[PDB]
């Protein structure tokens, strides 16, 4: 089954591990700025969230987006050496 | 912050700049103990080094890419031809010297060291100086091209 | 953030020329005034000093020449449904000659008007508009007629535009100054957006189109676009991965659309070209990569990149500051995006024309000669000029927009401090590259004269083998399998594979050896390359100031001289340096032109016969005769300007009237260029004085012109004679063989 | 409009629009009296 | 008040004057800054009223014929979904009175008189009560707000009479106009992907909801 | 003027040490990078003096060899140094 399927399962890991990163300071977001020093610096973005961490709908969206990227690449790369 | 471009000697309002290229430890030793730099050193002797030098090296493109080259006498013609740029090259500098220096004068060369220490200008910069360079410099070089030949053409070297 | 209607329409300035100017609003006087007046028209900074008032200009300029170009794209395409043979040379395309432009029969002009095949008597045409509607699955003049009508309609809307942003609604300084939201734009939407749509196009409406075409079939029975659309079964048929729809591609199948998205590599043997299915998948994966950048850059959700930041953090132990202020500088100056981006340009266009003929992109275009060899030099000097254009804006920058007070920058500063050095430097290469490229062919003809061929630099005497560039294709043609296991083929022939592609008994590409008269070709290229950018290079950083005249800067970007003092100071400004490089940008590019030419005649275009043995156009002289002046005078001008000398009485007869005006054209620049404004100056006054005895004098006095126009008039005139008769030769030469 | 009329009097368009009507009678001329060598009356 | 998604810049300039009002700009496209073009608020507001009672008009009509049709009340031929009515030619078509592009011209003539009507008391409040209009300009005077005009026309039962009773029915007046701006959105996807009318879609959700869905449709 | 680079000559190992780990993983069919250059190196000695032929892979295995270590050194240089400007 799809649902059941490997690349069902690595997809679901690659975003709900960037959506997590995102939330909890493991990444880049609209209140936290990577300095030269990889150093994650406050910012206020002016934007109502209404999350207690303060996570914004764009930040939901780049995490995703990322998240997808870096899955559909491993999916690929599994796929082409017969791994999966 | 560092930086590594400097003025030259520290005064800005003169045309130059210090570089690495120009003012790094290695490159000034090497310039600093070659023959033309040498000031307190006979310049005759200087002379004698830079012809010996020079005469060495002009025999191997006159030998190598003469018309002659594809010959029996391709070693003879470009020593011969190398002889010959060797005695221009020294009525160029006998002519140079006659035309710039004049009998009696002091030298010109700068006698300030660029920490400021005072120092004896060089003798090469009088008719002397240039006189006794330019007689080192035919001997030297006359000897230089004589050896190149001798090496490459009597003794049969595995060279190549 | 816009103005509402800051600007009224109305009809009053076009009566009062010169309005623009103070100067110019007062009167002719003499008539300098009406050379004045056409000079200064666009020079919008001249005008007026509001940052604000000349981006609104700016803008709106744009629009009309859009509107211009979607004029011009609207006639292109209407005449090739009105006044061509489209249809016919769809039928056979390899043994009719391709014809947009018929003759009124006036004067004996019809002459004109030869057979080129199909039933159709008219002007040949070198553009390759056929090839690019058959690769677009364009089979009627229906389809013709229809885009010309859209392009029509696109261009009066763009007209509209151009008006309305600046008399209804124009927008304010802090609009335009946003330069992450246009980069982001411009990446995403411009380019990402366009390269998927086309993408789309070439899916589904190409490959079926072009598919049936190879396959051999009348055109008028292949279905329509639309059929391929509305009815999923043709497409199956063709391909039967269509019959899954989308879901391999959501569920990451994609392993099962091989069909049509390819990694072949290649040229397609039936018509010469690339495949399409390699094209496709080249569009969806540029496609994707663009969309993926454009969202780099900052805006009103905090996430991304700051163009600024990232400036200044670029900084090192040689550099001092960095780049720290370039982003003032770059936001409030029109001049130097304006360079920068005329370089980038100059620079993507002639890389454009040489990827174009090694990798022959549309059907049967890589057999059609003159196609190929037109769009070589067409695409060359268009970036030629554009590279001048650049350093000439950014001495424009330099003399005017510089400003360290306000404006500081490191990176710019300390370039102005060590110039010597540079030019210089700049000064020796130029002179070692001259003695070491053009002396060897000297050498060559001396020895030649005096009867010794065996002291030449040449393949039989002095070898001088280009072996780095030997290597690249030899690394190059065993990619495949090794380095690029998922290709098939090499990507191009040229990089020497062995294989050879014939199309209706014409070769279209093959391997392209390399030897010494390559070597001394490529580095005169170099040279001229070289003493260009000297030539360009010195007159944008000594701009300001130099050891001659100090205070340059406050006599403007475009005067004469400096007078007769210092020794003489003719031609010091920026202006003059722009001047002399469009004479040497002139000189490289016809040589590299006449190298393209010569090289593809004698060792790539020819005939094949049955039994496969190859005939050169010139029968391969390239290697032995090419090493000499002599040589290039006999065997290329010589020999190959016959068919435009014997051109009269036929439908070529126009190149040999060309090949002649344009020589009168050139020569009469030299009038110009050898004499000076005062001998004209004082002729005129005797003809004056005639005028006056008959009560003819005009009000206007007349006046010589200016140094400067002078100067001007004879570069011009010097171009476009060369140019011209470049042109003549090579297409009289090239549609007849 | 005045303002339109004195743009149509300037030297260019004026110039334009004389030697197109120049060229059209000169053209019909040589296209109903085609090849004239000489003044035959 | 409720907010919906709102930001720091957009509750700068939406601070509750207008009826349905929630915050809700993202993009800021009614920033009174540098206000000019069709970007105004006054007009996006004008726009959205208008729009929304277009389509509450719209939606209705499109799903009317269709009902009647499967309940029996109507002829079968006339029964037919809204893109089969002589829209789209090529979907179908039916033969009316009049040939339909004659029928185009009419409706052009008689709604430009409206819109042209409609526009120039927008530029001029109070214009079109001025000139003779066939004795009708008495009551086109229109009220000094572009969106709601009153009058003995367009207020002839006299609703609204207290401020407080206007201001709700303008609330429901802009949440119905929204939704049925949403409407007709899922009326045209729907068609497009479907290719059968918006009652017959409902009715083959109903029937079984897991075999007759998104899942299975796209 | 002296001492301009600021000399540390531990950026030499570790820069060293941090291309020839990486670079000796046999990611390519088997082999790597490393390997391949070493085995090359030792194939052109079996005829010394004579030069590698302009047909033999010993080049593309030297540049591409001498690539990563170039940038190994100068980012190592410039990370070192680095830490006490910024
Ligand atoms: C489990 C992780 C994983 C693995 C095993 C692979 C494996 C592979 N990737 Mg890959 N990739 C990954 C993650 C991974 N990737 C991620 C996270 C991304 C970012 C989205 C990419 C982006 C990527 C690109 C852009 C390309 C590869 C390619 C390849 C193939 C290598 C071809 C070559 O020589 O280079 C190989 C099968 C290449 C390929 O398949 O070409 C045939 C190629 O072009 N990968
Ligand atoms: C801007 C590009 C451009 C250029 C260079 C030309 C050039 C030409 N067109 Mg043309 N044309 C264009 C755009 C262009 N067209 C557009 C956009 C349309 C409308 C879609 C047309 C429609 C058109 C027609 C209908 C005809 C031409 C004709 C001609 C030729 C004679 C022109 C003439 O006698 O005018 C004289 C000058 C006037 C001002 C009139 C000439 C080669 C004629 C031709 O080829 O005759 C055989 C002809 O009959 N053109
Ligand atoms: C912006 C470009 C674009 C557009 C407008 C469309 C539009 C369409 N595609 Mg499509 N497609 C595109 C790019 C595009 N495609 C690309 C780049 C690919 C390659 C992956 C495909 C592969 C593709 C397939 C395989 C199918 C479509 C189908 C369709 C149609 C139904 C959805 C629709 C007309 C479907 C179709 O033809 O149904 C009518 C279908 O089966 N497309
Ligand atoms: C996108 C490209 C671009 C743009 C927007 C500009 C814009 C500008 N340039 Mg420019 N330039 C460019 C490319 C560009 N340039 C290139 C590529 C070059 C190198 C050749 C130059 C070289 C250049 C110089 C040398 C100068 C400018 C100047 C200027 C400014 C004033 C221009 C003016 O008044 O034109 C006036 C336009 C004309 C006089 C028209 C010229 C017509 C050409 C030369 C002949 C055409 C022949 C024609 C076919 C015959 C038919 C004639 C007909 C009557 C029958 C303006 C800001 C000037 C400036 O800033 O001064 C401070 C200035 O001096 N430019
Ligand atoms: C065909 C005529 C001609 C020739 C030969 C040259 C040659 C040269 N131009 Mg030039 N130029 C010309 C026309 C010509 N130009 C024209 C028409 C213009 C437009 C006004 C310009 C504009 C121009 C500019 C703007 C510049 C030059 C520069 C240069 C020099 C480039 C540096 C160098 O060493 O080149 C190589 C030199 C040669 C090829 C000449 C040597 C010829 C061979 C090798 C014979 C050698 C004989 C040998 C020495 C023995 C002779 C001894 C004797 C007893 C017989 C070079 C001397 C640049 C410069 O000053 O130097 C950087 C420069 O900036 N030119
Ligand atoms: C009505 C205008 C007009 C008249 C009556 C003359 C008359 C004369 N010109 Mg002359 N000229 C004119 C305009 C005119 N010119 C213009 C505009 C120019 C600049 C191109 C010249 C340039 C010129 C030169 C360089 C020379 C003369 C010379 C002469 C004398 C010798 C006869 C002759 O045909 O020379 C030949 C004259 C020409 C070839 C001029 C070209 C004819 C132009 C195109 C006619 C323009 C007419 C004008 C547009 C009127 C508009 C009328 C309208 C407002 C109603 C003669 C007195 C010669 C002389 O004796 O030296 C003193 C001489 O060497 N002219
Ligand atoms: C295709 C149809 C067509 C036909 C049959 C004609 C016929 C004619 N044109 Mg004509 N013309 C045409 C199309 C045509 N034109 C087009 C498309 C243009 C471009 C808009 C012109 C522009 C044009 C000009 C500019 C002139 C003519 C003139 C003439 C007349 C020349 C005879 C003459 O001078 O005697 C005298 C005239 C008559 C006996 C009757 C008129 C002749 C009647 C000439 C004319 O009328 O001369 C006065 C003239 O000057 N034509
Ligand atoms: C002063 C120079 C000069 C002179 C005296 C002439 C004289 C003549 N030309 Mg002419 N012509 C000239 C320059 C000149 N041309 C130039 C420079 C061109 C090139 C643009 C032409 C192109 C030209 C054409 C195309 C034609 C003439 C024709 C004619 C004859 C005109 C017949 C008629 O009724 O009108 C006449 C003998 C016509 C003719 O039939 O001559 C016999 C004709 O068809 N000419
Ligand atoms: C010399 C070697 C090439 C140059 C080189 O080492 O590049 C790098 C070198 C040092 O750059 P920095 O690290 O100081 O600055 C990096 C920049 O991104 C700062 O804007 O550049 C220079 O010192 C100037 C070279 C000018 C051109 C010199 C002649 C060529
Ligand atoms: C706990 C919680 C929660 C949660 C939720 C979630 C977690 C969700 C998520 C989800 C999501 C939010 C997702 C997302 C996504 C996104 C995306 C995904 C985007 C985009 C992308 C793209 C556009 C891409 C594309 C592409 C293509 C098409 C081709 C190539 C490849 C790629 C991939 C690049 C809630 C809130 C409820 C509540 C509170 C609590
Ligand atoms: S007038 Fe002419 S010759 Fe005299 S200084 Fe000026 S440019 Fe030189």
């Amino acid at each position: 089954d799809f649902i059941g399927s490997s690349t069902n399962l690595i997809m679901v890991t690659s975003t709900t591990l960037m959506l997590f990163a995102g939330r909890f300071g493991l990444a880049p977001s609209a209140n936290r700025k990577a300095t030269a020093g990889l150093r994650l610096e406050a910012r206020d973005s002016g934007l109502q969230t209404g999350d207690p961490a303060g996570f914004t709908l764009a930040d939901t969206l780049a995490c995703g987006t990322v998240g997808h990227i870096i899955g559909v690449g491993v999916v690929l790369g599994l796929k082409n050496i017969g791994a999966i | 912050t560092f930086q590594v471009v400097q003025p030259i000697n520290g005064d800005p309002f003169i045309g130059s700049l210090e570089t690495p290229v120009t003012s790094s430890p290695l490159i000034a030793w090497y310039l600093s103990n070659l023959p033309g730099y040498r000031t307190a050193v006979n310049p005759l002797l200087r002379g004698v080094e830079v012809g010996l030098a020079h005469g060495f090296f002009l025999v191997g493109p006159f030998v190598k890419a003469g018309p002659l080259r594809n010959t029996a006498y391709a070693g003879s013609a470009g020593s011969l031809a190398a002889a010959g740029l060797v005695v221009i090259l020294s009525m160029c500098l006998t002519i140079y010297g006659i035309s710039s220096f004049k009998e009696g004068e002091p030298s010109i060369a700068p006698s300030l060291t660029l920490t400021g220490r005072k120092k004896q200008p060089d003798q090469l910069q009088t008719a002397d100086g240039w006189a006794k360079f330019t007689g080192g410099f035919f001997f030297g070089g006359i000897s230089g091209v004589t050896w190149a030949y001798f090496l490459l053409y009597v003794l049969d070297l595995p060279y190549f | 953030l816009v103005d509402r209607d800051p600007i009224k329409t109305s009809f009053e300035e076009w009566a009062k020329p010169g309005h623009f100017s103070r100067t110019i609003a007062k009167g002719p006087d003499t008539t300098t005034w009406i050379w004045n007046l056409h000079a200064d028209a666009h020079d919008f900074d001249s005008h007026t000093s509001d940052l604000e008032e000349i981006s609104r200009k700016v803008f709106s300029a744009h629009f009309g020449q859009l509107s211009i170009i979607f004029l011009w794209l609207s006639g292109m395409y209407f005449h090739g449904a009105r006044f061509s043979n489209y249809e016919a040379w769809l039928s056979d395309p390899t043994h009719i000659g391709p014809s947009a432009q018929v003759v009124w029969p006036i004067v004996g002009q019809e002459i004109l008007n030869g057979d080129v095949g199909g039933g159709f008597r008219g002007i040949q045409i070198t553009s390759g508009f056929f090839q690019i509607w058959r690769a677009s699955g364009i089979t009627s003049e229906l389809q013709l007629y229809c885009t010309a009508i859209g392009a029509l309609v696109f261009a009066a809307l763009m007209l509209f535009a151009g008006w309305f942003h600046y008399h209804k609604a124009a927008p304010k300084l802090a609009w335009f100054q946003d330069v992450e939201s246009m980069l982001n734009h411009h990446l995403a939407g411009l380019l990402g957006l366009g390269s998927l749509s086309w993408a789309g196009h070439q899916v589904h409406v190409s490959l079926p189109i072009n598919q049936f075409l190879n396959a051999g079939v009348d055109p008028k029975e292949i279905p329509l676009p639309h059929e391929f659309i509305l009815n999923r079964d043709l497409l199956a048929q063709l391909y039967p991965s269509f019959a899954e729809g989308a879901t391999p591609f959501f569920t990451l199948n994609w392993s099962k659309y091989s069909e049509f998205l390819t990694f072949r590599g290649g040229l397609d043997p039936v018509t010469g070209g690339l495949w399409l299915t390699d094209i496709a998948h080249h569009h969806l994966a540029i496609a994707i990569l663009f969309l993926i950048a454009g969202h780099m850059y900052r805006t009103n959700w905090g996430i991304g990149h700051g163009i600024k930041d990232i400036l200044e953090a670029h900084k090192g132990p040689f550099t001092g500051q960095g780049h720290k202020g370039l982003y003032e500088i770059l936001t409030t100056s029109w001049h130097a995006q304006l360079s920068l981006n005329l370089a980038m340009l100059g620079s993507l266009t002639i890389i454009v024309a040489h990827h174009m003929y090694s990798m022959p992109p549309y059907p049967y275009l890589a057999t059609d000669y003159a196609t190929q060899l037109s769009l070589f030099t067409h695409h060359m000097w268009i970036g030629g000029f554009l590279i001048v254009g650049a350093a000439a804006h950014a001495a424009i920058f330099m003399v005017r927009d510089y400003d360290p007070t306000n404006r500081y920058n490191d990176l710019l500063d300390r370039v102005l401090r060590h110039r010597d050095a540079i030019i210089s430097h700049l000064n020796w290469v130029c002179i070692f590259l001259g003695f070491h490229s053009f002396g060897l062919y000297i050498h060559n003809d001396t020895m030649s004269a005096l009867g010794r061929p065996q002291d030449m630099f040449s393949d039989t005497a002095i070898q001088l083998q280009p072996v780095f560039a030997q290597w690249i294709q030899n690394t190059h043609a065993l990619a495949p399998g090794v380095t690029a296991p998922g290709e098939t083929a090499s990507t191009s022939l040229t990089w020497g594979g062995g294989e050879l592609v014939a199309v209706g008994g014409k070769v279209a590409l093959l391997p392209i050896p390399l030897g010494t008269a390559d070597f001394l070709v490529h580095h005169i290229h170099a040279f001229t390359i070289h003493v260009t950018v000297l030539i360009l290079l010195k007159g944008v950083l000594f701009a300001r100031s130099s050891r001659l005249i100090p205070d340059k800067a406050n006599l403007g970007f475009r005067f004469p001289c400096d007078g007769p003092g210092r020794g003489g100071t003719c031609q010091v400004s920026a202006w003059d340096h722009v001047f002399l490089g469009l004479f040497w940008m002139y000189n490289a590019i016809s040589v590299v032109i006449f190298h393209f030419s010569w090289k593809m005649q004698s060792d790539v275009w020819g005939s094949i016969s049955d039994q496969g043995v190859v005939t050169h156009i010139t029968g391969g002289n390239f290697a032995q005769s090419s090493i000499t002046i002599n040589g290039w005078l006999r065997d290329f001008l010589w020999a190959q300007a016959s068919q435009v000398i014997q051109s009269y009485g036929s439908s070529l007869s126009a190149y040999g009237l060309f090949f002649l005006g344009a020589h009168f054209v050139w020569a009469f620049s030299l009038m110009f260029l050898f004499s000076g404004r005062g001998y004209w100056q004082e002729l005129i006054e005797s003809i004056v004085w005639a005028h006056n005895k008959l009560k003819v004098a005009p009000a206007t006095q007349p006046r010589a012109l200016s140094i400067i126009q002078g100067r001007a008039v004879g570069v011009t005139h010097y171009l476009l004679g060369g140019i011209a008769t470049t042109w003549a030769f090579f297409l009289a030469r090239i549609i007849a063989v | 409009m005045r303002d339109l009329k004195t743009y149509l009097s300037v030297a260019p368009v004026l110039s334009t629009l004389w030697f197109g009507s120049l060229a059209g009678l000169l053209i019909e001329i040589n296209r109903l009296f085609p090849d004239a060598l000489t003044f035959p009356f | 008040r409720p907010l919906w998604f709102a930001s720091s810049q957009s509750l700068s300039y939406l601070d509750g004057s207008l009826p349905g009002d929630y915050g809700f700009d993202p993009l800021g496209l009614s920033d009174p800054e540098g206000t000019g073009g069709f970007i105004e608020p006054r007009w996006l507001a004008y726009g959205e009223i208008i729009n929304g009672r277009f389509a509450m008009l719209g939606a209705a009509g499109a799903i009317a014929p269709e009902i009647l049709g499967k309940a029996g009340l109507i002829p079968a031929e006339t029964a037919l979904p809204w893109f089969q009515t002589g829209v789209i030619p090529p979907a179908g078509t039916y033969t009316y009175w009049a040939d339909n592009y004659t029928l185009f011209v009419l409706e052009m003539a008689l709604m430009g008189f409206a819109e042209h009507r409609r526009l120039q008391d927008w530029y001029n409040p109070g214009s079109m009560g001025k000139q003779y209009f066939l004795g009708l300009e008495k009551g086109l005077a229109g009220s000094g707000n572009p969106a709601y005009p009153g009058g003995p026309f367009f207020n002839p039962l006299g609703f609204g009479k207290d401020e407080k009773s206007l201001k709700e029915l303008k609330l429901k007046e802009v949440k119905n106009g929204r939704l049925a701006m949403l409407a007709i959105l899922g009326y045209f996807i729907q068609g497009l992907v479907t290719g059968v009318g918006p009652y017959q879609n409902l009715l083959d959700h109903l029937a079984d909801p897991v075999n007759n869905n998104v899942l299975t449709s796209l | 003027e002296r001492n301009w680079l600021r000399r540390d000559l531990n950026v030499v190992g570790f820069g060293l040490i941090g291309w020839l780990a990486p670079s000796s993983i046999p990611a390519i069919n088997g082999k790597s990078l490393t390997g391949l250059f070493f085995d090359s190196i030792g194939t052109e000695l079996a005829h010394f003096p004579t030069p590698p032929a302009l047909t033999s892979q010993f080049w593309l295995w030297l540049v591409t060899w001498h690539l990563g270590l170039f940038l190994c050194l100068t980012f190592g240089q410039i990370g070192f140094k680095g830490r006490t400007e910024d």
